[PDB]
């Protein structure tokens, strides 16, 4: 339970609000909590190496480049996230096998689909403030998101 | 780019448009005719129609398992037979030889069908003919192609053979 | 029925990948087949005489210029490609009668709706070599495509 | 109740056709009806005292500028849509809680969501013409939209 214009509409300008530039791929509508930066391009082997530790109350802020040429996030590595207990994934990128997405209990939003799956090597950097869609992140900043959009604060909310 | 001898003659029932045909193949320039239709149904029918006339005619429509459509198409470039009714899928990727006659019993809506359909005729050199048969559902078809082709085809009446009603409006 | 994914994983590179520009529109949500190649511009006389053939196993591409100015495939032709057993189409163009597509067994992959339709002039070519999407199309190519993309080789795949 | 394509085909040039830049965000599928027009940017005030009156058989346009960055339609004023009987929304601009929108009986057009809602002061202007996605829109006009896109004519068709 997050509304994002509900959110908007309290805590006004202590929000920041992400461009329209995302949709709903996982099987959460809506979904937040304190994000872990990643800037990456067009690979994943540092995907792999964070969502194999556990992130309950979490979220996986990823500056994938705005690439859409490869998927950085395919069935394999969000089954990885579930059951590490992520609460979801934002993807300045593309992703992959939307069909079985909408499935897994995570929220998901990235930019595109696209059926090449990303590189393995690993090139990459976490904890790094990244900067897309006319926001800025940092990690142990709070996100919250739906369908409506993403909006992140400093602190938390509610 | 190539060169053939184009006509139509318009009908006034299905009846008419092949008594048109049956005539057309009882010539003695008809030599490898392939005669094209639109419906899945008529080239059975057609066929058997052609018989009965007293003209051999071969049959191939697409679903046929490829080795019947070799045992169909092997007839025709044997004396065998003249005349062969398919479809425009049902004869894809076929070359067959020494063809002087392409019909188009019915019209094709588009100009790219039509050219491809003209197209199996020869180049031996010596030079095919392509005769359309035309319903009067058909006219406005004709129309398209011919403006889609670079010139119009011209009209022909078979004394004999004779059209009862008058050519449609525009 | 088909995986886009799992098929670049397996084939690398002896797949094409079309540009994320396409969405589905019919009821099948993925499909294949050996291509047969159109290109047109607001006009599909030509596509009614292709669609009116037989075409189990097989994807009409349609190179429409990527006009969305005007429709090739609305509901009508939608059902006549049907009728005659048409695995999927492609077209880079506009569909129309959205709400009557989707409840149909066809795949279709198109850029936009509009509801004006094309003309029926019949002008057009076929079985042409035609561009989009960053790939090469040929009649004879295979196609495959899901909800997450667009793929294409010269031989069947499997 | 409303096919846009049908439509086109029967009125053909008595018709012009919106660009495809729209969507359906309400419960409506299709809608139709007599249009008023209003011209504001970022600024509710004027939908309000507006979409208090009733407005059985009308269609409410509005030329939002085209801005996506605050959301002219939140879930509250959809309601009061509804309660007026209004037959649907067309907005040049954004909407807000999707999630909301759909569930409700009216028709809703427009080009993005964001969380951000409107101001509310009233600036605008009402009964005016408006020009976006290339048709031009008087009030006393007539729209039919559905899922296929948004057609414009002087005159009530059927």
């Amino acid at each position: 339970k997050y509304d994002t214009s509900e959110l908007c509409d309290i805590y006004q300008e202590d929000v920041n609000v992400v461009e329209p530039l995302f949709s709903n791929f996982g099987g959460r509508a809506s979904f937040g909590g304190q994000i872990i930066t990643v800037k990456c391009f067009e690979d994943n082997g540092l995907l792999y190496d964070l969502l194999e530790q556990n992130g309950r109350g979490r979220v996986l802020v990823v500056d994938g480049g705005g690439s859409v040429r490869r998927a950085l996030v395919d069935a394999e590595l969000a089954r990885l996230a579930v059951q590490n207990e992520w609460e979801g994934l934002v993807i300045y990128g593309a992703v992959r096998q939307v069909d079985d997405l909408e499935e897994l209990d995570i929220g998901i939003q990235a930019m595109a689909a696209i059926p090449v799956g990303a590189a393995g090597e690993g090139i990459g950097e976490s904890d790094v403030r990244v900067n897309f869609g006319g926001v800025t992140f940092f990690s142990g900043d709070h996100l919250y998101a739906d369908n409506t959009g993403i909006i992140l604060s400093e602190d938390p909310l509610d | 780019r190539k060169k053939i001898h184009q006509w139509y003659y318009r009908a006034d029932d299905l009846e008419h448009k092949t008594a048109l045909l049956v005539h057309l193949l009882k010539q003695p320039e008809a030599t490898r005719s392939i005669v094209f239709v639109r419906k899945r149904e008529r080239v059975h029918e057609l066929a058997n129609w052609l018989r009965e006339a007293g003209i051999n005619n071969c049959y191939l429509e697409g679903e046929m398992v490829q080795g019947k459509r070799n045992e169909a198409i092997k007839r025709l470039t044997e004396g065998r037979v003249n005349v062969l009714v398919a479809t425009d899928v049902a004869a894809r990727g076929i070359d067959i030889p020494d063809v002087s006659h392409v019909f188009n019993f019915d019209m094709p809506r588009s100009g790219d069908t039509y050219l491809h359909r003209i197209g199996r005729t020869a180049r031996a050199g010596r030079k095919g003919t392509a005769i359309s048969l035309v319903e009067a559902h058909d006219h406005l078809l004709l129309g398209k192609v011919g403006r889609y082709i670079e010139e119009p085809i011209k009209a022909r009446v078979i004394d004999e053979l004779r059209p009862k009603t008058r050519a449609p409006s525009e």
